[PDB]
């Protein structure tokens, strides 16, 4: 009940919790009577019971087999009003109707860690992201290596990370705090250590202090030569800040596979 | 008796038709997968594929005359119509090898420009079935010449008759999608 | 007899191969009509090779040996068109928009 | 001697592997030493190994599946021990190099070499018996189809001892299983274990498709067939139409690793998403092969032990056909989170719920089959009651996962892991153990132990709800699959319950061994004399127990459904014919093992780049195929004296018990 999906902190996660609960309630009208008839008919109609009706030649009924076909169809039809209006509303790569200047965060998967680029701030971070609360966050996710999956379970949806491909994801945090984000797709021996933190600041004043802190680091990523040094195979990487990034570093990760 | 193996081989060719359709689906995604290499128009010489289409077409009418001679009682005519369609089958293999040898020497192999990987995985996979059918035809030619047109030999001709005509149906789909559409 | 059935399936297969080859080599002043005629004559030449060569018939194996081909055509049309439509949307997405 | 074998590939300095290497070798040498002590090497040959009899091949399919069930579980209990230890801060044994080879091997063994031979083995034993057929349509092909699976279980087993297995999961995803991210022989062991077993599995589907359609009894139409044969007919269609997709997709991965081609790479124009489209286009038709004869097994058992006709035969037959058609248009649900459009995810999301409708018709038809019957609480009946409770919970999970909006937070989590361990352990493993108990008197002539059969059931169903129901809660709190080291301490105390649940299932497999040990030891007391221990309905129970190796002196004439039940209702049900005729039977062939012996040499040579042995291995499979074409002595006639002696020693046991 308080396990990051039944207690979400994002608008996508809150609308996905209701989608799970409404689907679970619709399927229980035909699964719970299926379980109860599996035990109720087994107990009442035993071979040791003599008061029960015994009809060995009864194997066809039009008024019974119609109900066997109609009610799973009617559940699926009521689940066909859903799964179309919700798939077109909870889809990634669709901006949320909030209109409060969404912040774009560029995500590059590595072996075996997460590399985050802020193009509008010129700050690059490793295994840590920050964004103000109640603001839309634009995620552009790619991979420098084998397939991963960007996943913050308490904020909402996930999306795959592929080499040379730019997946898109929109998220928003309704409450301030820190949320543990992991990789959902297995990517090798260092897959168990690909865990990051998403720090949702209470306001944009506490977010700008984190950006100003991250540009005081002596490390820079102004060229692709320093990018490939950071792209060395390593496991359980700590939080690292880069003061200066390339203005178009995210395109260079895609263009090294597509060209 | 004999019709069980003929129908059972027809179901295998239906699985083989699904097997070839995966290569057609893989090729259609990787039509534009040229990583700076040659395209379809820079490679496909349509006079060279027109001879290859007629060689497989001549090998299907030739096997059709062998099945007519099987319905007769002429032992020597089945062998003579089987020797001609083996030459047309060998000429189809001998031109696909020459087409593949020209690409590998010139640097257009499967290891470069992975559109070429899907090209070698569809024409080459079709060429393996004709090569497999050529060994089956050569094995069948020595059993009819030794034992005759027995009951078990008549079933093996009809099983290969389904197999050899099926490879011409696939080659119709091969030269339409790959050569004709690629070299417009 | 059956000799004329193989010859009619052989003459028509020549006509259904030269004409698709002739339009591409000449040019025919229209790319859309070329793609229409290539795909139309490929299906007809397959159906010639099923009746005249493979001897497909509804009354062959008590209703079988024909419905197995119709079923596998639908499976291929599910697999080919379905995966092309999936991979087209996967390639229309995952681009630098 | 040549290739990449250099004696350092043997996993020395690793005590976990080296104990199990010596366990197989000393266990195998003890198994070989017992056969030569009793002098049973001449009995395994010419009666079991080269036999084209479908009952002999049906039993040996299960024995391979039972033995691989021991290996596929004993490495799965190491993962429950590792994940319990890795929580609460303790990096114990199983390093990530060692750990990633396990669930790849756990997935491959349990899908292809446990569940597939058990489903095929139940179809190999019962389906020719139910249609009045004396044998399968292609008897030599059925023997060769068995030995290709033995090549599959050999290459996985020698990967533990000679090299290593893959580290990419059970489906060998793109570039992590490529030649630049997996340069070892691990993916090569994965490729040739599935290629050589997959070409033998495809020949099984062709063999049973012609057997049901053409080798039926005279008078039996398609709608007078047994329900298990209808389920086996629709399951073999999925084998024919999906295993060629598996054959191409693994071979396309073979060209990338060997020839250096570009199909699923990221650099030279290859598309890595094309493999996941193709490996799941077979993948969901693969799993409906597992669940369809299970529905046929449970339909026969629920009709037998309720003393009542099967409710809704026409509804159950057409539900099985609708599953077969809809299985090929749902494969996009396994990779909803790839990044497809809204129109693509919602279209395949809707039709994934459509295939749940014919599954729900089958569930409610067995409920009304037991609506007004006399239910006998047999051990095999307990699996049927336990199936409906267990499959409905995990089936409800799958339709919840069919929604792409719900799938965005539950993809590749333990909620997914608990979903398909709910419908395979609940569905297939309960289904295969139900048919193992139900057809044990027909396969061997004696009944299983009833006391240990019920005890083995209660450890399996209660032990499942402790092993995998915490994984439903663990998938909600964000724990993903294939997590090896440094798990979050909030995931502790829920993984400990899941690790404790695997101990109870370990007792259920242990109770299965005790059940087989007591029944073999006490086979002279509970002996099936009449060939029909329960109230049989299908034509398999009309034969003797065991069948007389031709299974029918005279092929029966079928007039209605449940022909053996209608024969007993008519009154006679046991009529000695006035005369017998010679029976055309195939001979046992030494080929099929020799073709399999040259394929496991060819398979081993391709993995270690021994190219000279690969040519000899590949030519060995072709020359043996060519030399098994000049053999004119492939059939023989059973004399009427052998038939009349076996029928006369069966009809007197019928006359002893009243009839
Ligand atoms: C044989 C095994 C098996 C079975 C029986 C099923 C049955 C289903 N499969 Fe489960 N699938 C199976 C094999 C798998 N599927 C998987 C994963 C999986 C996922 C991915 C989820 C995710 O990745 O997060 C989806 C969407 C489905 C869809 C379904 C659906 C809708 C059913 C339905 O058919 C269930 C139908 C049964 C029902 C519905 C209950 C019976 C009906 C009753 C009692 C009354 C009627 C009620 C209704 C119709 C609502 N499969 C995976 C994991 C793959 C991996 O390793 O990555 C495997 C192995
Ligand atoms: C690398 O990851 C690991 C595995 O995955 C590959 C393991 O299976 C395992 C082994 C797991 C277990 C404890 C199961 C132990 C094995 C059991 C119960 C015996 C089952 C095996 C057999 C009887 C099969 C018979 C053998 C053959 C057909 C092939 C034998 C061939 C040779 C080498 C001669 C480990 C330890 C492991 O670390
Ligand atoms: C390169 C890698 C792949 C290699 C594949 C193997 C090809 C090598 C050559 C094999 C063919 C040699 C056949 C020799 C003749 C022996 C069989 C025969 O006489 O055919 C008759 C047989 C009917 O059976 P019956 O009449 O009872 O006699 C039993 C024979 N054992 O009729 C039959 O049903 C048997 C004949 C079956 C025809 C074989 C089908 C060919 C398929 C080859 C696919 C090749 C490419 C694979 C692609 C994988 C994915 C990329
Ligand atoms: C290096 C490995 C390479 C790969 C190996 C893979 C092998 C797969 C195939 C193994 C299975 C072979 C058959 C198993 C033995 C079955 C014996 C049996 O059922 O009893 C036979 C007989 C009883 O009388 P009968 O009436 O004939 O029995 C039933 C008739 N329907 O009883 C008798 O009279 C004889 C007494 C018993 C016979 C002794 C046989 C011992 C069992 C052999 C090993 C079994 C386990 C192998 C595991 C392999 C796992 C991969
Ligand atoms: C599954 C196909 C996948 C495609 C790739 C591999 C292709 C090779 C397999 C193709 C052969 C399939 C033929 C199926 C025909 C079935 C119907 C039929 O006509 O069967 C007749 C016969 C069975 O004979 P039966 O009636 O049982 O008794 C008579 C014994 N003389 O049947 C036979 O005797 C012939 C069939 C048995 C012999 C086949 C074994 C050879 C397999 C070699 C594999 C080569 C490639 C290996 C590498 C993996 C791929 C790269
Ligand atoms: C749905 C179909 C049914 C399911 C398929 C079967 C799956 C499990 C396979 C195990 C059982 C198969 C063999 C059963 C044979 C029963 C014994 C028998 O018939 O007698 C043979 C022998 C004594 O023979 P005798 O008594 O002289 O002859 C009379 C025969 N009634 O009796 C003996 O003393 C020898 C018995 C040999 C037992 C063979 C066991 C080898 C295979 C075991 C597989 C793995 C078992 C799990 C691990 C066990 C570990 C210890
Ligand atoms: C399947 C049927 C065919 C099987 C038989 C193939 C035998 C090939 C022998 C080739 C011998 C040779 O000279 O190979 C050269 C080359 C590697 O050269 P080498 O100097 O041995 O380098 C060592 C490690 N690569 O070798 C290579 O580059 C690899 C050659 C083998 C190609 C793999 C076959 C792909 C089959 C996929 C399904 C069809
Ligand atoms: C008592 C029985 C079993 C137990 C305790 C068990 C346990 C497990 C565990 C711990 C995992 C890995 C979960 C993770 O990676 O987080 C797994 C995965 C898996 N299991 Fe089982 N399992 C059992 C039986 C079976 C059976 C009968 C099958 C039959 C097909 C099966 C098929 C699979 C597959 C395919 C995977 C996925 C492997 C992968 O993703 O690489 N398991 N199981
Ligand atoms: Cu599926």
């Amino acid at each position: 009940c308080n396990s990051a999906l039944l207690d979400p902190k994002g608008q996508i996660g809150l609308e996905q919790r209701s989608l799970i609960l409404t689907a679970f309630g619709l399927m229980l009208i035909v699964v719970i009577p299926a379980i109860l008839m599996a035990v109720g008919f087994a107990w009442k109609y035993r071979a040791s019971n003599k008061d029960a009706k015994y009809s060995p030649n009864w194997s066809h009924s039009n008024k019974v087999e119609a109900v066997v076909w109609t009610v799973p169809i009617l559940i699926i039809i009521f689940l066909a009003v859903l799964t179309w209006k919700t798939t077109h509303a909870l889809e990634p790569s669709k901006p949320l109707a909030h209109d409060e200047k969404p912040i774009t965060i560029e995500v590059v998967s590595m072996d075996w860690k997460w590399f985050f680029i802020y193009p509008e701030q010129g700050i690059a971070t490793v295994n840590e992201i920050a964004f103000p609360a109640n603001t839309p966050v634009y995620f552009k996710v790619t991979s420098n290596s084998v397939m991963n999956s960007f996943f913050i379970p308490r904020l909402g949806s996930q999306i795959y990370a592929m080499a040379g491909m730019q997946t898109r994801l929109h998220l928003i945090a309704n409450e301030p705090g820190t949320y543990d984000g992991i990789s959902a797709s297995y990517s090798g021996p260092g897959f168990s250590g690909m865990k990051f933190k998403a720090i949702a600041t209470p306001d944009r004043a506490a977010f700008d202090q984190w950006v100003a802190k991250a540009k005081q680091s002596p490390n820079t990523m102004s060229d692709m030569a320093a990018f490939e040094k950071l792209a060395a195979p390593s496991e359980y990487n700590q939080v690292e800040y880069f003061s200066n990034v390339k203005p178009d570093l995210f395109a260079d990760v895609i263009n090294k596979f597509m060209a | 008796a004999g019709g069980t193996k003929i129908f059972g081989f027809w179901i295998y060719l239906m699985s083989d038709c699904i097997l070839f359709s995966i290569l057609f689906a893989t090729y259609a995604v990787l039509v534009n997968g040229t990583a700076g290499g040659p395209t379809g128009k820079d490679i496909f010489e349509l006079p060279f594929v027109l001879v290859e289409t007629f060689l497989l077409l001549f090998s299907s009418i030739t096997y059709g005359m062998a099945a007519i001679a099987m319905y007769k009682n002429n032992k020597s005519q089945v062998i003579s119509w089987l020797a001609l369609t083996w030459l047309f089958g060998a000429g189809f293999i001998g031109m696909e090898i020459y087409e593949f040898h020209h690409l590998i020497v010139n640097g257009m192999g499967p290891d470069r420009s992975g559109f070429l990987s899907a090209f070698f995985a569809l024409v080459g996979t079709h060429g393996l079935h004709v090569t497999s059918g050529l060994i089956w035809m050569a094995v069948l030619m020595v059993q009819i010449a030794r034992r005759g047109l027995t009951s078990t030999n008549r079933t093996r001709i009809m099983c290969l008759s389904l197999f050899w005509h099926f490879l011409d149906v696939v080659w119709i789909c091969v030269f339409t999608v790959v050569y004709l559409m690629g070299a417009m | 007899g059956s000799v004329k059935t193989y010859m009619t399936g052989f003459i028509l297969s020549i006509i259904l191969t030269v004409i698709p080859f002739w339009m591409v080599m000449t040019g025919a002043a229209s790319p859309a009509v070329i793609l229409g005629t290539i795909l139309a004559m490929a299906v007809v030449q397959v159906l010639v090779h099923l009746v005249c060569f493979l001897h497909m018939n509804t009354k062959s194996d008590e209703g079988w040996n024909m419905t197995a081909f119709v079923f596998t055509v639908l499976i291929i049309a599910i697999l080919v068109v379905g995966s092309i439509w999936i991979m087209w949307n996967l390639n229309y997405n995952m681009m630098m928009h | 001697m040549f290739g990449k074998l250099s004696l350092d590939a043997v996993p020395f300095h690793e005590p976990i592997v080296m104990v199990t290497i010596a366990g197989i070798i000393l266990g195998g040498l003890a198994l070989v030493g017992l056969i030569t002590y009793f002098g049973k090497w001449t009995y395994l040959w010419k009666e079991w190994l080269t036999s084209v009899d479908h009952k002999r091949l049906g039993i040996m399919y299960i024995i391979v599946a039972i033995v691989m069930l021991l290996r596929g579980f004993a490495d799965a209990i190491m993962m429950r021990s590792q994940q319990a230890l890795a929580s609460a801060g303790e990096a114990g044994f199983l390093p990530p190099h060692h750990y990633d080879q396990i669930f790849t091997a756990h997935g491959v063994i349990m899908i292809f070499f446990v569940a597939m031979p058990f489903v095929i083995g139940l179809m190999n034993l019962v389906v020719p018996l139910q249609i009045g057929a004396r044998d399968v349509a292609f008897p030599f092909l059925n023997n060769l189809s068995f030995w290709f699976t033995v090549v599959g279980v050999i290459l996985v087993n020698v990967s533990l001892g000679v090299g290593e297995f893959a580290q990419t999961g059970w489906l060998a995803y793109p570039p992590l299983s490529g030649i630049e991210y997996s340069p070892g022989v691990g993916v090569d062991y994965w490729i040739w274990s599935l290629q050589l077993s997959g070409i033998g599995t495809t020949l099984t589907g062709i063999n049973f498709f012609v057997t049901i359609l053409k080798m039926r009894a005279p008078g039996m139409t398609m709608f007078k067939m047994p329900v298990f044969t209808w389920a086996s007919l629709c399951a073999n269609v999925l084998i024919i139409a999906s295993f060629p997709i598996l054959t191409v997709t693994v071979a396309l991965l073979t060209l990338d690793r060997y020839l250096g081609t570009h199909f699923f790479t990221n650099d030279m124009g290859g598309n890595m998403m094309m493999y996941i489209n193709l490996i799941w286009a077979w993948g969901h038709p693969e799993v409906y092969i597992l669940i369809l004869p299970v529905f046929g097994v449970f339909s026969e058992i629920a009709a037998t032990f309720s003393r009542k006709r099967l409710f809704g035969y026409t509804s159950l037959v057409w539900a099985t056909v609708c599953i077969t058609v809809l299985s090929f248009i749902v494969w996009l649900h396994h990779f909803f989170t790839m990044g497809a459009g809204a129109n693509v995810n919602a279209f395949f999301g809707i039709t994934t719920m459509i295939i749940a409708i014919p599954t729900g018709v089958k569930i409610f038809n067995w409920l009304f089959t037991m609506y007004q019957g006399r239910i006998v609480f047999h051990s095999a009946m307990l699996w049927t009651i336990g199936f409906i409770v267990t499959f409905s919970v995990g089936g409800m999970t799958g339709v919840l996962l069919a929604v792409p909006g719900a799938d965005f937070v539950l993809h590749n989590s333990l909620f997914l892991i608990a979903h398909f361990h709910n419908v395979i352990i609940g569905g297939v493993v309960f289904g295969c153990f139900a048919g193992m108990t139900y057809w044990w008197p027909k396969a061997f002539g004696f009944k299983l132990n009833e006391t240990w059969g019920k005890r083995a059931f209660w450890f399996w169903i209660i032990g499942f709800f402790v092993a995998f129901m915490p994984l439903y809660a663990l998938g909600f709190m964000g724990m993903t699959r294939r997590l090896s080291q440094q798990i979050d301490p909030q995931f502790h105390t829920m993984l400990m319950i899941a690790a404790s649940g695997a101990v109870l299932i370990a007792l259920g497999i242990l109770c299965l061994v005790i059940q087989m040990y007591v029944s073999i030891r006490d086979r002279d007391q509970n002996r099936d004399l009449t060939g029909d221990p329960w109230g049989g309905r299908t034509l398999e129970w009309a034969t003797s127990s065991p069948p007389p190796f031709y299974n029918f002196a005279v092929v029966p004439h079928v007039h209605e459904r449940d022909a053996f039940w209608e024969m007993k209702e008519k009154g006679e049900a046991y009529k000695k014919p006035d005369h017998y005729e010679e029976i055309h039977m195939p001979k046992n062939s030494g080929a099929g093992i020799v073709i399999a012996a040259f394929s496991t040499i060819f398979g081993f040579a391709m993995i270690w780049h021994i190219w000279w042995l690969a040519i000899v291995g590949f030519a060995g499979m072709i020359i043996t195929w060519i030399v098994k074409s000049f053999d004119e002595d492939v059939d023989y006639y059973v004399p009427v004296a052998e038939i009349e002696k076996l029928e006369n020693q069966h009809f007197d046991e019928i006359t002893k018990a009243g009839l």
